[PDB]
């Protein structure tokens, strides 16, 4: 349908306001849908882009769900599916997008939200919705690489592209070669696994898994057959494949982190720049040590001991051969369901 | 080596080069009033071993010299988690008890003790001459230490106890980079730990850091005077960090045919009976990851908050 096709426009140019041209189309955004910055000049600003497109897409203003929690994350912050607060925030947004009565009310909601929500979050939530809703199966979503190259690409190329696109006419622009083996030199023996660690496909795979088996969200999207066993097996095959690569690079099988209190020998500096946060990613020095965490905005307060304690409780359950639920009953780790 | 150079004992490997810097600097600070002897004057108190600690400048000169010593120390690698760990041993807690005072409280006050000076009174008619001295004193206390041993055998250990200010001058909690240098050695003693729990009792008056009160104020002995063990504190209360560490006695001991076991007397004992650097584990920089004493600790260590209350009463010797 045209409606389905229109949702895909929400992926095009994440930080460009939704009233700007997306492909051959424009969204006719209602006055009350504009963000605070643009609303006061709204009618002047909507027209400039609105006389370029072939198509025109009407959006009905409707009453929308409460987006305060999804909006609590800053637009120029980073989004982490590991940080509990953010998972809650993502869970909420998936809830909202899942629960729109139909595809027209989804369009309307997403068009309101997009310019008010952190783009990475928006992109995650929407994608999870669209994969799991009944009325939006099919619908070939764009790869997150084409939508956010900044999570895949040496920062150095963005100004190279910007120059190429400004100076050179469309028919004459030559493709940009993406640097490889660029995050470290020969002094780091680890550089050699660039072809694995930094492969677009390997990294895309990791993202995709997290879209299909999200850990928090409506039951509909979370409960999948043997998802706990898959978590195990998927992470397991990575290690095995990774070791395989290590043997082809004159290296040893990857050592576990013995101890959370000993220095971590392998530094890593990603050389990525998040255009969304308008801030580079921090790296980690050779031989850094994990530190107790107290980040109020993130809502993480956690000593290394808390982590060590969980580890001991799990090992105890695995050795007992059972775990204890909150009611206090025992769930046996049998040979079908134990792994799960 | 460096100590022999700076003091400039005859054990210095090269006096002509590195000089006699400590002793001569003492002499310099003592003769400002008459450096060429034109006023035929003797030396101020800094020029005399018997009296130099009386002068404030003593602490400023020694502080100067300590920076040289520290410039060496900090070249050495930080003790690692492994070097500081005693596998099996976990000190779960430590407290101090003084009679007539809440737990984790030390008390100080003033005492008057008489000394006979008759032997020092040349050309004075004979008979006892009792001088009444005022000096700081502390109420006797003990340490109670809880120590779990998981290793199924008997384990030997040096117990190392220090105490330091909790806060800096502006009342902010002290970071380890500074606190390590503020750590005062309160005791060091050998112990035999049985499997499972151990409760350990140690009296203030057993400290190997001190000598009996009786050595200072009326046969062998020498170390720090017992009445000065505890810092004065404050009338309102003064917070301190009490610290303890059980280190592996097997790695600490010294093979000395004729040898408390942590006791040291420089006259009698041929070797210093502890293989760790004097001041262990505070004498070096902190490994990566530590910024404060909370982060520093291994399980065979433990910290406790202690209130050091000064009471401004004076009391006769008992
Ligand atoms: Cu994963
Ligand atoms: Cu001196």
């Amino acid at each position: 349908m045209n409606y389905k096709k229109n949702l895909l426009l929400l992926y095009d140019r994440p930080r460009e306001p939704i009233f700007m041209g997306k492909g051959k189309s424009v969204f006719d955004v209602p006055d009350n849908y504009l963000t605070d910055r643009y609303r006061p000049i709204g009618p002047e600003i909507q027209n400039r882009f609105g006389e370029l497109a072939e198509e025109r897409i009407p959006v009905r203003s409707i009453a929308l769900p409460d987006l305060r929690i999804p909006m609590s994350l800053g637009r120029q912050e980073q989004f982490s599916l590991f940080i509990p607060r953010h998972r809650k925030i993502a869970a909420r947004l998936i809830d909202i997008f899942m629960g729109m009565r139909n595809i027209e009310e989804l369009q309307s909601c997403a068009v309101f939200a997009r310019d008010r929500i952190n783009p990475y979050l928006f992109n995650y939530a929407l994608s999870v919705a669209l994969l799991h809703r009944r009325d939006t199966k099919n619908l070939d979503l764009p790869s997150v690489v084409e939508v956010f190259p900044d999570k895949y690409v040496d920062s150095r190329v963005f100004e190279q592209i910007r120059e190429e696109a400004t100076v050179v006419p469309e028919g004459m622009r030559m493709p940009i070669v993406i640097p490889k083996d660029f995050t470290a030199s020969d002094l780091d023996e680890e550089h050699r696994l660039w072809y694995f660690r930094e492969d677009i496909g390997v990294n895309l795979h990791h993202w995709h898994w997290h879209l299909v088996y999200p850990g928090d969200g409506p039951d509909s999207v979370v409960r999948k057959d043997r998802r706990g066993e898959l978590f195990y097996y998927m992470h397991s095959q990575l290690i095995a494949r990774y070791n395989f690569e290590r043997f082809c690079n004159r290296l040893q099988r990857v050592k576990r982190l013995n101890n959370l209190r000993e220095p971590i020998a392998e530094g890593y500096f990603p050389k990525l720049d998040s255009l969304v946060a308008s801030r580079t990613w921090p790296g980690r020095v050779d031989n850094a040590v994990i530190k107790d965490l107290n980040r109020e905005l993130d809502q993480i307060k956690q000593d290394v001991s808390d982590l060590e304690r969980w580890i001991d409780r799990i090992y105890e359950a695995v050795h007992q051969g059972y775990v204890v639920d909150e009611s206090g009953n025992r769930i046996f780790l049998d040979e079908e369901k134990g792994i799960d | 080596i460096l100590g022999n150079i700076i003091e400039s004992s005859i054990l210095s490997p090269n006096r002509q080069l590195y000089g006699d810097m400590h002793n001569v600097g003492h002499v310099f600070l003592s003769y400002t009033h008459d450096p060429d002897h034109r006023h035929l004057e003797s030396f101020g108190v800094m020029g005399d071993v018997a009296t130099a600690m009386r002068d404030p400048v003593f602490y400023r000169w020694h502080s100067f010299i300590d920076d040289i010593f520290q410039e060496h120390k900090i070249k050495l690698p930080a003790y690692t988690k492994s070097q500081l760990t005693y596998e099996g041993i976990s000190v779960t807690g430590i407290i101090v008890q003084s009679e007539g005072a809440p737990v984790n409280t030390l008390h100080t006050y003033w005492q008057q003790s008489d000394v006979d000076l008759s032997r020092g009174m040349d050309f004075v008619p004979r008979g006892n001459v009792f001088a009444r001295f005022t000096h700081l004193q502390h109420a006797p206390f003990q340490y109670v230490i809880q120590i779990d041993n998981t290793s199924d055998a008997q384990r030997m250990g040096f117990v190392r106890i220090f105490m330091a200010p909790k806060n800096d001058e502006r009342g902010q909690p002290m970071l380890f980079r500074d606190q390590r240098l503020f750590m005062v050695e309160m005791d060091k003693f050998l112990v035999a730990l049985r499997p499972g729990a151990n409760r350990i009792r140690r009296r203030s008056n057993e400290s190997t850091v001190t000598i009996p009160f009786e050595r200072t104020f009326r046969f062998c002995g020498c170390g720090w005077p017992a009445h000065m063990l505890v810092p004065k504190g404050l009338p309102e209360g003064f917070p301190a960090d009490l610290f303890v560490m059980v280190s592996n006695y097997e790695d600490d001991r010294v093979v000395q045919d004729l040898v408390d076991a942590a006791s040291y007397c420089g006259v009698r004992d041929r070797l210093y009976p502890d293989r760790k650097a004097m001041g262990f584990p505070f004498d070096r920089l902190a490994r990566t990851g530590v910024d404060r004493l909370s982060n520093f600790v291994t399980p065979n260590m433990a910290i406790q908050s202690v209130n050091v209350i000064h009471i401004d009463k004076t009391v006769p010797r008992t």
